[PDB]
RNA sequence: UGCUGAAAGCAUCUAAGCACGAAACUUGCCCCGAGAUGAGUUCUCCCUGACCCUUUAAGGGUCCUGAAGGAACGUUGAAGA
RNA sequence: UGUAACGGGGCUAAACCAUGCACCGAAGCUGCGGCAGCGACGCUUAUGCGUUGUUGGGUAGGGGAGCGUUCUGUAAGCCUG
RNA sequence: GUGAAGAGGGAAACAACCCAGACCGCCAGCUAAGGUCCCAAAGUCAUGGUUAAGUGGGAAACGAUGUGGGAAGGCCCAGAC
RNA sequence: CCCGGCGAGGGGAGUGAAAAAGAACCUGAAACCGUGUACGUACAAGCAGUGGGAGCACGCUUAGGCGUGUGACUGCGUACC
């Protein structure tokens, strides 16, 4: 009789080339969360257990639109609080597809819970039509 | 048939379900009263021209049958947090449903 | 969940949940759209008609 | 440090734009590294005989002139917790 | 002593102020169940059931009400090898 | 203003300190004051200015050929810049 | 009677209602334990939850959403006095 819909594992994945990369980046990196969860595919389980498959194409184009770009740092200090620090900035690090300047969903599923199983389902292969290493069947 | 009933129950838009209503203030254990209180029930909800709500009242009444919910199902919780210690306390209520629309 | 079925495709038609609802509520018999609109999950192919009813002035 | 040259006929490294630069940021520097569970892979080498059991895409289970091989196999040792 | 003043991520207008509008929406009044206290009613009255009003977190005090391992008693009374 | 023998929704996580606010139920409705692109569950709505700085969640003693809205005024085509 | 250390303990007989009366003589749970039917599972967070539910060791049903517990997802939090 239930209104609920578990597993669902995963019933709606919408295989899409996220061309919005750079040319309206900071509008839709903010809402890649609400895409994996929702806004079209919201019709089953828009909060719990689910998975998605969005198609990556480029990475070093962050665009980002503010003074922030050449003076905002990122920090990991991965061992013993670092001590000796680091100071590269956003349009200088984005040259490399790493872990903090390119996924976006890092900051929107922001701890690890619910995110703990969906790290590289989007592949993060980067290099345009020369690098379509994604799904062989027909992506949108 | 697609009820217009809502008081303690407005899930109940299903044709049979089963789904709950109220047990009301007075006698609600008597089975039936055989009379019919309603006819603003549906129209396009049952036909080849579709609507999501109450536009019509199509010839099919709803009988007064509050049924036989007599064994005491699950009802009660308690109170403790700080020194708030109540562990009987709970004056009773319950829910019930219709006897099965013969139409 | 339940409102998903009246916004996911209806978005590209501009019929946006929060902003449609002022138009709709101008009719005093059309109040309870909350749960009763959920039939839209299977009903799509003849549910497409529903928004014609007052469009002249509604849209 | 100054180049053209203006904001404001002036004066001028900046405004629009350039070219270099240091324990410094970076960086195939030096040293380990998916044990970074994102779970990727090149290079090179190696296995193809018969079948059974239903509660079937879930599997469960046998038997092949016994192969080349494997660690205890006799003392250790170079590391021996 | 790990950038650590909204919890983030900083958003070039999504804002910042004024003017329209409908969604979210604590235990917050509503659906409609049950009802302990002190009051008013229809009558009843040994008294009580419903209507009507005030309303239902409870260590200082005073009200005033439920039940037991069984002892001393209900009972050669009825119960059970 | 009822503070705890009051619990947890308020104004930041200043149990007290603005004050009326919970018995106990729902696959049911919503009230304010925080907001309302987000982890986060409703408009990239319509309708008017400002703003072009990363301004918003660091001001106090001053500054300044960058601009913005308003009403008076000075100077100027017998020639003021 | 049978094994083993010319032992300890059991596997059947058996006085016996009984060895769950067997001389570490009480007809008898408690602090803690061993092999197992299935779980969750060698990326761990926050009194180890009651929720909300997939299907799993097993069980009933002329099909009828239930009789069963560690508890994938995560939500709620601070149980004391």
């Amino acid at each position: 009789m239930k209104t609920f819909t578990a597993k669902p594992e995963t019933v709606k994945r919408d295989w899409y080339v996220v061309d919005a990369t750079g040319k309206t980046l900071g509008r839709l990196a903010t809402e890649l969360a609400r895409r994996l969860r929702g806004k079209h595919k919201a019709e089953y389980t828009p909060h719990v257990d689910t998975g998605d498959y969005i198609i990556v194409l480029n990475a070093d184009k962050v665009a980002v639109t503010g003074n922030k770009r050449t003076d905002k740092v990122y920090y990991h200090h991965t061992g013993h609080i670092g001590g000796i620090k680091q100071a590269t900035f956003e349009e200088m690090i984005a040259r490399r597809p790493e872990r903090v300047i390119e996924i976006a969903v890092k900051g929107m599923l922001p701890k690890g819970p619910l995110g703990r199983a969906m790290f590289r389902k989007l592949k993060v292969y980067a290099g345009n039509e020369h690098n379509h290493a994604a799904q062989q069947p027909q992506v949108l | 048939m697609y009820a217009v009933f809502q008081s303690g129950g407005k899930q109940h838009r299903v044709s049979e379900g089963q789904t709950v209503r109220l047990e009301k203030l007075d006698i609600a254990t008597g089975e039936t009263v055989e009379f019919a209180e309603v006819l603003m029930i549906a129209n396009g909800e049952e036909v080849k021209i579709g609507v999501p709500f109450v536009d019509g009242g199509v010839i099919k009444a709803e009988v007064v049958a509050h049924g036989r919910g007599e064994k005491v199902k699950i009802v009660k919780f308690r109170r403790r947090k700080h020194y708030r210690k109540q562990q009987g306390h709970r004056q009773w209520f319950t829910d019930v449903k219709i006897t099965g629309i013969s139409a | 969940l339940w409102i998903a079925r009246i916004n996911a495709a209806a978005r590209q038609n501009g019929i946006s949940y929060s902003k449609f609802i002022n138009g709709l509520k101008k009719a005093s018999v059309e109040i309870d759209r909350k749960i009763l609109a959920d039939i839209a999950v299977f009903d799509k192919v003849a549910f497409t008609a529903l928004v014609e009813k007052a469009k002249a002035a509604l849209a």
